[PDB]
């Protein structure tokens, strides 16, 4: 349900 | 000799802040190959080589840690170009990132997470015995070995020579970046690393990271949206202090009654990927 998402670096 | 020549180009495998990764062969005797390529127009960090040959700070920093057998993806060669640099990398096959593992299986069994989080340490140690700090340690820079339960640390793109002194420079990612980085925009190596790893034994074992905006990375409070003993609490608190000097070492994670009787990697495999 909920968002799990990558992150970039910078 | 030429990159030309001497591998088979696949397609991609990814990109971004760390360039563009193309499976590959090598022709020689057809090893599987990571193909990464970077412009040097987006290199921020060089350095050198023994014999002086300037390099982007990512080369210097595989080499460091390429010696030997690890937990870390090994660099086999680099060529130079006018406008860019390629690396040739190992490739495990068959492989997942730990992004998408935990995606597809959602929060690890504490068996699971126990066994990746050990190889994780032991990856880092070698990285620090060898005078790197890696600066991103987080589940999309981590490949699993399928078939042998092996995880192996990627992209230190953004890692520097380990010091023990501050560091004022960071590029790495800044929801498994520590509190005193978010606040003060300053840091000590290894304290930093172990904030990261807090971050991500919470991502093995609750299936996301804890923390989202600089808020919650300062607020100190580590809400459980899974099952997780209180051990592994113990110890993901632990390594989430606030304040630096409180967090465990590197010793001290390993000593810790969570993480005993760790399975080996072919066990790993056996259990839990087969
Ligand atoms: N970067 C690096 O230094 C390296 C990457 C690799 C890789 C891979 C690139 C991405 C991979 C992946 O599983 N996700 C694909 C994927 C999916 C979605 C987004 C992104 N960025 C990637 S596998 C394999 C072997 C050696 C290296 S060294």
């Amino acid at each position: 349900a909920r968002k799990r998402r990558r992150h970039p670096s910078g | 000799e030429p990159l030309e020549s001497q591998y088979q180009v696949g397609p991609l495998l990814g990109s971004g802040g760390f360039g563009s990764v193309y499976s590959g062969i090598r022709v020689s005797d057809n090893l599987p190959v990571a193909i990464k390529h970077v412009e040097k127009d987006r290199i921020s960090d060089w350095g050198e080589l023994p014999n002086g040959t300037r390099v982007p700070m990512e080369v210097v920093l595989l080499k460091k840690v390429s010696s030997g057998f690890s937990g870390v993806i090994r660099l086999l060669d680099w060529f130079e170009r006018p406008d860019s640099f390629v690396l040739i990398l190992e490739r495990p096959e068959p492989v997942q990132d730990l992004f998408d593992f935990i995606t597809e299986r959602g929060a690890l069994q504490e068996e699971l997470a126990r066994s990746f989080f050990w190889q994780v340490l032991e990856a880092v140690r070698h990285c620090h015995n060898c005078g790197v700090l890696h600066r991103d340690i987080k589940d999309e820079n981590i490949l699993i070995d399928l078939n042998r339960g092996e995880l192996k640390l990627i992209d230190f793109g953004s890692g520097a020579l380990l010091k023990d002194t501050v560091y004022t420079d960071f590029d790495g990612t800044r929801v498994y970046s520590p509190p005193e980085w978010i606040r003060y925009h300053r840091y000590h190596g290894r304290s930093a690393a172990v904030w990261s790893l807090g971050i991500l034994l919470y991502d093995m074992v609750c299936g996301d990271i804890p923390f989202e905006h600089d808020e919650e990375i300062i607020g100190g409070q580590v809400f459980f949206r899974q099952r997780v003993s209180s051990e592994c609490q113990h110890l993901i608190r632990w390594c989430l202090a606030l304040r630096p000097s409180d967090r465990p070492t590197f010793e001290e994670i390993q000593n810790h009654p969570w993480m005993q009787d760790v399975l080996l990697p072919q066990e790993t495999a056996e259990i839990h990927l087969h």
